[PDB]
RNA sequence: CAUUGGUGAGCAGCGAAGGAUUUGGUGGAUUACUAGCUAAUAGCAAUCUAUUUCAAAGAAUUCAAACUUGGGGGAAUGCCUUGUUGA
């Protein structure tokens, strides 16, 4: 569903044919001067042509344990170390030392 | 002030400040229009040379750059330059004392939104007219229908619609008329980037969480989320080359990289700009190739691209991290000493707190 | 990285084996 | 793994004509 | 008539308001057979000159000439490439003579007979121009006309000249070989094409094409119609088997490069940054006069079956593969190849010419070609008398 | 003995969370930067097609037209040239 409706989109009218790339959204020879919700629909099937619709928008959406529990908290992270731990203990094999 | 021996020429060395630079197409190739404090600099995207430079050193700093086609928009004080190859062809000056925050140009229109804000708006004096010279009208925003302005974006397929986005919410207006068509609920966050999608209906929204939303008008809702733990995001945009990805730019710096089909990051650039000079000022995919422009306060303008995919049975799954390409960089402190350096006025040796020579 | 005396390669009346006087061996 | 840079021209694409997005008067 | 066991493909509108001109090659590259769709090339070599295009009369390889030093022999369809020869001399043409094994380019001064390696074999003392270079197997015959006003006729079997006519009309501006007859097609700056037998030294009829200097002419499998175009931005569609014009299309945008024919009745007329092709536009009524613009989409006017513009080129030449449904257009860059629907023809005749051929095949045909040679005073008018 | 030869051990000596070498790929410059495409005063760049076609303008050496040939011979058979013969 549209959630705002424009009352006044479609008491508007387009002459179509003065543009030279909107010539691929008449829907025949006849007609060139088209209301606002057929044009605007013609439109929308122009930017789809453009560009094909990806998979994430149409169908992905967010609106006991759940499995998705360690994706979520990985996507959340990008260093995965505790490195803001301040742990108080030292970690092996790597030494954080300065030449003074 | 004024010398009788020498004269300004341009100011050499300067790349881009970190104003958010625009991106405009020639036919099927690609040019750039960065900011230098009262100056732009125009490019080409294929390598890096210097297009065009502004004709007058502008009276204030500018504040903003759209691009169409052939005319550039810069936005100074309170006036908003129709720029043809960097030559001022029509100045148009707001009816405010308020500075120019941003601008964008969808249709007949342009429409321009300044720190009152108050967006005004400047038609065409024909559909058959190339730039907008007719003043059509100034429409505001009260503190009930949003926060300070924080961009205007059109989204595509939206008759004469006008998208006001804030700190706070959504707008959408009717340029003719004037009227607000719809307005969209706060989101709880300070929303600090905005940017059109390739996708129908959709605008990312980066707010000063780490937090991009995909939000529709047609349904008015946030379709889907997106976390950064712990950074402020500068810059959205999409690959829309032929696999659905998206580009977020810190101010620290660094760049991240998702496929929102499989919901996950692809890869993150680190410190490709200098963090207390803004982070990653502005990143943008070139629109239907692999290759993003990435541009920094630190003087600096790389370019970066995806390799095309190892895996021939997967493709879109296996993907090589973003690479270095070509990138104009200038001095990010201030010079501190140069020299010339050849006899023949060719070369000049600048040193700067940046720590290096140029 | 070419090689020095980059020379036109052409027929060897001595080597060619297409030549019937050289046909024999 | 034969990780090369490879030589990436610009190809053409298509984007969305905002400047066809305006009715005149009634 | 039914043995017949390949058919051609096509190209259709499906609307009035869809419409067939309007595709692209990627959009095209889409639905083609993988193997179809990849035989399309993408060569682009920039450093070297403009690039001239020729592949055999079996479409399986291909040989380029760019203008500064470039001469390649690749075969085609595989990986393999024969020949990569760098000569400092600027060149002009190549035609492969017989085999892949030996070719022929045409350069600043002399014509080289060349091996498949790239080797030397025969420089020709005479041939002191060589803008044109063609070939006719069923006489072995290689016809070159240069920048002379003279027409050298090479035997390359016994590898000897036939003949020489001086044209008195200058400069070859372009020839076109007719498959069907044999006879070469000259064409010079007074708007005249002569045809050409090696016997006659007057031509054998001249034909006042069009106003201008002749920019290329381009002949019929059937050797009915040659379609010859001017530099006055005009192209005729000539049935030489009663010497008329059948239409004149006149003012081009920009006069055409070349022109090119088909096997099954495409015409391919190359603007240089613009390829267009039509079909059926060599038929007899003014309905198939071939025409840039149908004003109401009516039937009798015809529109151009199938278009291309080349950005950052002027093309130089073109050349369908014989055999398959593309045609090779040399850029200044280098090599495309546009993939046409229904352009070559679907069902070759093995007996006549092998796409597939092996090499022990092609050493059993060459000796056969060679017993049915003609010697060259059967180059004739009708191949019949 | 000079080794002024290197191997080989080593050591003094240099020396900040390695040093030394070798190479693949790509980008940047290697002339002094005014944007891409087209039919170009303009349109495009999501498109030029169901205005691109009519219109005008548009045809001399009365056939000047190898400025191009390794050098000698000859040049039968061809061609060229005039002499000469018939239609």
């Amino acid at each position: 569903e549209a959630a705002w409706i424009d009352s006044d989109d479609e008491k508007i009218k387009v002459p179509i044919l003065v543009t030279n790339k909107t010539k691929k959204l008449r829907t025949s020879y006849n007609e060139s001067k088209i209301n606002g919700v057929h044009y605007i629909n013609r439109l929308r099937s122009q930017f789809e042509k453009i560009y094909p619709r990806p998979k994430w928008v149409d169908d992905e959406s967010d609106s006991n344990g759940d499995i998705n529990a360690l994706t979520k908290i990985l996507s959340t992270t990008y260093n995965y170390k505790d490195t803001l731990s301040n742990s108080k203990l030292l970690p092996p094999k790597k030494l954080d030392i300065v030449r003074l | 002030k004024n010398s009788k021996i020498f004269s300004p020429f341009r100011i050499i060395g300067n790349v881009s400040n970190g104003v958010p630079f625009a991106t405009g197409t020639l036919g099927s190739t690609f040019y750039i229009v960065t900011c230098v404090g009262k100056t732009f600099q125009i490019y080409d995207a294929n390598t890096l040379h210097l297009l065009f430079v502004s004709e007058k050193e502008t009276p204030s700093s500018i504040v903003a750059l759209s691009a169409h086609f052939h005319y550039v928009y810069a936005a100074y004080e309170n006036k908003v330059g129709i720029y043809k190859r960097g030559i001022e062809e029509h100045l148009l000056e707001l009816e405010t004392d308020a500075n120019v925050e941003h601008l964008c140009i969808f249709g007949d229109y342009l429409c321009a939104s300044t720190d009152d804000n108050s967006i005004f708006i400047y038609k065409k004096s024909d559909p058959q007219d190339k730039y907008p010279s007719e003043f059509y009208t100034k429409l505001t925003v009260t503190e009930i229908q949003g926060g300070e302005i924080v961009s205007l974006q059109h989204l595509a397929t939206y008759l004469n619609k006008l998208t006001v986005v804030t700190k706070s919410n959504v707008l959408l207006f009717n340029v003719r008329t004037g009227k607000l068509v719809f307005t969209s609920n706060e989101f709880p966050d300070q929303i600090t980037t905005a940017e059109p999608a390739p996708v129908l209906d959709i605008i990312a929204l980066g707010t000063v969480t780490g937090e991009v939303i995909m939000f529709n008008m047609r349904k008015g809702k946030r379709i889907r989320t997106i976390k950064i733990p712990q950074s402020r995001i500068s810059s959205l945009s999409f690959r829309t080359d032929g696999s659905s990805h998206l580009s977020v730019g810190t101010s620290s710096g660094d760049l991240i990289f998702y496929d929102l089909d499989r919901r996950s990051r692809i890869h993150v650039l680190k410190n490709i700009h200098r963090e207390s000079y803004g982070g990653v000022t502005q990143a943008t995919f070139l629109n239907g190739q692999p290759i993003i422009v990435t541009s920094g306060g630190d003087n600096s303008l790389k370019e970066y691209v995806f390799d095309p995919s190892l895996s021939q049975g997967s493709g879109d799954v296996v993907v090589q991290p973003p690479r270095y390409l070509r990138s104009r960089g200038g001095h990010s402190q201030p010079p501190s000493y140069i020299a010339f350096a050849d006899s023949q006025s060719h070369f000049m040796l600048s040193a700067s707190k940046d720590r290096s020579l140029w | 990285t070419r090689k020095f005396g980059l020379v036109k390669r052409t027929l060897n009346t001595k080597k060619d084996q297409r030549l019937k006087k050289n046909q024999e061996n | 793994v034969v990780r090369e840079a490879k030589k990436v021209e610009m190809t053409e694409a298509r984007a969305y004509n905002a400047d066809a997005d305006t009715a005149k008067a009634a | 008539d039914y043995l017949l066991p390949e058919s051609n493909g096509y190209l259709e509108p499906e609307n009035e308001l869809e419409k067939t001109f309007k595709v692209q090659q990627s959009e095209i590259k889409s639905s083609v057979d993988v193997s179809t769709a990849n035989k399309a090339l993408d060569l682009s070599l920039k450093e070297f000159g403009p690039y001239h295009i020729k592949y055999a009369k079996n479409g399986t390889h291909l040989l380029i000439t760019g203008r500064k030093g470039h001469v390649a022999s690749m075969d085609w369809r595989k990986g393999q490439l024969r020949a990569e020869l760098f000569l400092n001399e600027t060149c002009h043409s190549a035609t492969y003579l017989q085999n892949e094994q030996y070719f022929a380019v045409a350069q600043k001064k002399y014509t080289f007979i060349y091996d498949h390696e790239g080797t030397e074999l025969h420089r020709l003392k005479q041939h002191i121009e060589a803008r044109h270079l063609d070939f006719l197997p069923y006489h072995y015959l290689l016809v070159t006309a240069g920048e002379t006003g003279w027409l050298k006729y090479h035997d390359v079997s016994t590898g000897q000249l036939v003949s020489e006519l001086r044209t008195k009309a200058g400069p070859t501006m372009a020839m076109a070989q007719n498959p069907w007859n044999a006879v070469m097609h000259l064409g010079h700056s007074n708007g005249t094409v002569s045809l050409w037998s090696p016997s006659m030294p007057e031509p054998l009829v001249k034909l006042l094409s069009a106003r201008g200097p002749v920019n290329s002419i381009a002949i019929d499998r059937s050797g009915y119609y040659m379609a010859t175009t001017g530099a006055d931005r005009s192209m005729k569609i000539w049935d030489i088997r009663n010497f008329k014009q059948l239409h004149s299309v006149e003012s081009l945008p920009t006069p055409g490069t070349n022109v090119s024919i088909s096997d099954t009745g495409l015409l391919a007329l190359s603007r240089g940054p613009h390829v267009t092709l039509w079909k059926d536009a060599l038929k007899l009524s003014g309905d198939s006069k071939p025409c840039f613009g149908s004003m109401g989409g009516n039937p009798h006017r015809n529109t151009p079956y199938m278009s291309h513009l080349f950005a950052g080129n002027k093309v130089e030449n073109l050349g369908f593969v014989p055999f398959e449904d593309l045609l090779g257009v040399g850029h200044q860059t280098g090599i495309t190849n546009l993939i046409v629907p229904g352009a070559g023809e679907a069902n070759y005749d093995a007996l006549e010419l092998n796409p597939f051929e092996t090499k022990k095949q092609r050493q059993e045909q060459e000796v056969r070609t060679l017993l049915n040679k003609l010697p060259a005073d059967t180059i004739t008018l009708d191949p019949n008398s």
